[PDB]
RNA sequence: GAUUAAUAGGGACAGUCGGGGGCGUCAGUAUUCAAUUGUCAGAGGUGAAAUUCUUGGAUUUAUUGAAGACUAACAACUGCGAAAGCAUUCGCCAAGGAUGUUUUCAUUAAUCAGGAACG
């Protein structure tokens, strides 16, 4: 028995609760008990003895933090998978000017969200815009790169740049009798 | 007399140079208090935008306190004097002070306050404390490991890296207890870092060429022609410097009177201009 | 009066000044004062005063 | 029941094991992803952490200590907040190589200041 | 001899408010540098790599010493400042906003050519 916890608010607390038994039946599912409350808002795991794989503990604590981070519940139970693993991106910190802020992260999100579903489909991953912070999800080479094009759209080169690039990486790295170089000739 | 004084002030309010002529009237008769009476009523009526007359009489009154004065009040009046003025300026007047008033213990204490506190922004306070250093107190090995410390507390960039190095340099070369062979560490260190910066080989050019060894007080020739050699071999060069260096040497070989190396001199410039 | 409150004020503001002449935000506050002083004076200096 | 502690520090382009004693002081065993399987690429693999998860798993039973309290970070300075595959697997070689374990706490270093 | 007291003024006082300013004070981490140990074969990058550091022990583990930097999560369809902008404890120095008053000189008002302060 070995616990994690955080705090949420009462604007996720509705869909916690309306979503919740798809969660709770999927840790029933990877063998670990959890349970909410509703006077305070905090989720409560708590390892049981018939937790056949030990990874359960860690990857419910991500889970219930991206349940905190507000994402889909569909999503946020397909990080139960292997591969599938979080990352956060603080921009705020990064951006210095507000205006600027703005103005960048709706260059981040692009006309209609075009940008981050051909990011989202060029890398494997996931993308949500939650203010200042930045939840992404998907396999470990997707994450690093998106790490990289947020950085990036926060130092102010273009998401076309960008896609151009990833596009070129892509082509490059499926033909074979180019394997290992420096491509940036092609960059 | 005081009505005197007391004329002349009322013809010239502001004036701290009477001020304290007023308030030394009354060290000479030893009325300390009716100083600090002037120097508060100088503290008053001295007017708003005149900041050199207010800290002139700031540190009139400091100078009475450690001189006749005791721990307290000295401290007290450092207090009011950092609250009203500029914190660094009055503690570098206090150690100034210290270094006048031979209190050196308790001015190393106000040193490495001063390095604690302003040691951030400022590179004179560690400069004038390994001024301390390498005179009376007399730890070179002190000096140079305060010089690491400042290379901790600052940033790398050019002018606090490459000044607070070569200003530490010209201590080591000024002061006979310095050891200018430290000094031309400290500048071969600079050079190798940076041997692209020809304004800082021209300042050590300027060093060697002046009084180097503060014991007797000669320069160098062998070693002045050699690193003159060296300024000549260093790639880079615009004409104008090159031209510069072999005029100094010329001017430095002719304080000499060494003819031979002034003719080297004149027949290496001409091999280089040759190019 | 008033004109004494204000530059009662003023004084205020000019004194912090000397205490620290890097106020510039503080400046402006002086620069504000300043500006109605020499309206009102000039103001109440056209009845008599 | 001995105890121990095992420190974990799996990044995505290599993953460390690393078993300390119950304070933190003597190191125990250490092994890596080029310790094992050695290619640049797989340095931080699931693969290669299960090969270092037994060779330490391997090591400490040797010495008998038979349960540990894991300890797990990442590059907690700039980076990301999340660690490894290495981690993932590494903790599931662990616990199926077969020692019994208390509680897991995961520690990272995390920044009040970053930029 | 001196009007309405203005649903325009400014001030005064009282309770307030402000991640408003300036200055000093108290922390918080994390980064770098130094030391100490346990180390003991790679580490570190990358899409793959290379450079680089690596039996004097890197990377790692822990404990200190120093340093500068900024203040996470709270943190907002908010708040303050005219603007740049503004987020640690505490304290001071003045100023600023709103509220109320059983507070006053009674046109003092509004606008900007010239010009001037802050980026």
């Amino acid at each position: 028995e070995s616990s994690f916890m955080t705090l949420f608010p009462k604007y996720r607390e509705r869909y916690l609760k309306d979503c919740w038994p798809l969660v709770t039946k999927a840790l029933e599912k990877h063998g670990i008990a959890a349970t909410l409350d509703i006077v305070e808002g905090s989720m409560t795991v708590k390892t049981t003895r018939k937790t056949y794989d030990p990874a359960a503990i860690l990857k419910a604590r991500d889970l219930i933090k991206l349940l905190a981070r507000s994402v889909p519940a569909p999503q946020a139970l397909k990080i139960l998978e292997d591969g599938m693993a979080c990352d956060i991106i603080k921009i705020r910190s990064m951006v210095r000017n507000k205006e600027r802020f703005v103005k960048r992260r709706q260059r981040l999100l692009g006309q209609n969200g075009t940008t981050l579903k051909a990011l989202e489909l060029l890398t494997q991953t996931y993308i949500l815009v939650h203010g200042n912070t930045v939840s992404v999800m998907g396999g470990y080479k997707g994450l690093k790169e998106v790490r990289r094009v947020v950085e990036d759209t926060m130092n102010n080169i273009h998401p076309i740049y960008l896609i151009k690039e990833l596009m070129i990486k892509r082509e490059l790295a499926k033909d074979p009798a180019l394997a290992h170089e420096d491509w940036s000739r092609y960059l | 007399t005081a009505s005197d004084f007391e004329r002349l002030l009322l013809g010239q309010p502001d004036s701290s140079e009477l001020w304290i002529a007023y308030m030394a009237s009354q060290m000479q008769v030893n009325d300390l208090s009716s100083a600090r009476q002037i120097a508060e009523r100088a503290l008053k009526t001295i007017n708003i935008r005149e900041e050199t007359e207010k800290l002139n009489v700031w540190i009139a009154y400091l100078n009475l306190e450690v001189a006749y004065g005791t721990d307290e009040t000295v401290q007290e009046v450092f207090k009011r004097a950092c609250t009203y003025n500029d914190d660094r300026e009055v503690h570098e007047r206090l150690a100034s002070i210290y270094i006048q008033s031979g209190k050196y213990k308790e001015a190393e204490d106000l040193f490495e306050k001063i390095v604690k506190k302003y040691g951030s922004e400022a590179p004179h306070v560690w400069y004038n404390y390994a001024h301390f250093l390498h005179t009376k107190s007399n730890k070179p090995e002190q000096a140079r490991a305060l010089l690491k410390r400042a290379t901790q507390v600052l940033g790398n960039t050019k002018d606090t890296y490459l000044y607070l190095l070569p200003k530490f340099a010209a201590l080591e070369f000024r002061s006979p207890n310095g050891d200018r062979e430290q000094g031309r560490t400290l500048f071969e260190k600079l050079l190798a870092t940076y041997p692209k910066r020809f304004d800082l080989w021209n300042q050590l050019l300027d060093l060697e060429t002046s009084a180097s060894s503060v014991a007797k007080n000669p320069a160098d020739p062998s070693v002045i022609r050699d690193l003159f050699e060296r300024g000549t071999k260093v790639k880079g060069l615009r004409p104008r410097q090159a031209k510069a260096w072999f005029r100094r040497w010329a001017q430095w070989e002719e304080k000499f009177g060494d003819a031979k190396s002034r003719e080297k001199v004149s027949a290496k410039a001409q091999e280089w201009a040759r190019a | 009066e008033d004109l004494y409150f204000l530059i009662k004020k003023a004084v205020a503001v000019r004194k912090h000044l000397e205490r620290n002449r890097k106020d510039k935000d503080s400046k402006f506050r002086l620069i504000l004062i300043e500006s109605r002083i020499h309206r009102l004076a000039r103001y109440y200096k056209t009845v008599g005063v | 029941l001995v105890f121990g502690v095992a420190r974990i520090f799996a990044s995505f382009n290599d993953t460390f094991v690393h078993v300390t004693d119950l304070s933190g002081r003597e190191t125990i065993c250490r092994v890596t992803g080029g310790m094992k399987v050695k290619a640049d690429r797989d340095e931080s693999s699931p693969y290669a952490a299960m090969l270092a998860a037994q060779d330490v798993a391997a090591r400490c039973k040797e010495l008998g200590i038979t349960a540990l309290h894991i300890k797990i970070r990442a590059t907690g300075g700039n980076g990301t907040k999340t660690p490894g595959p290495g981690a993932q697997s590494a903790l599931r070689a662990l616990a199926r190589s077969g020692m019994k374990i208390g509680r897991i706490e995961d520690v990272t270093p995390t920044p009040s200041d970053s930029t």
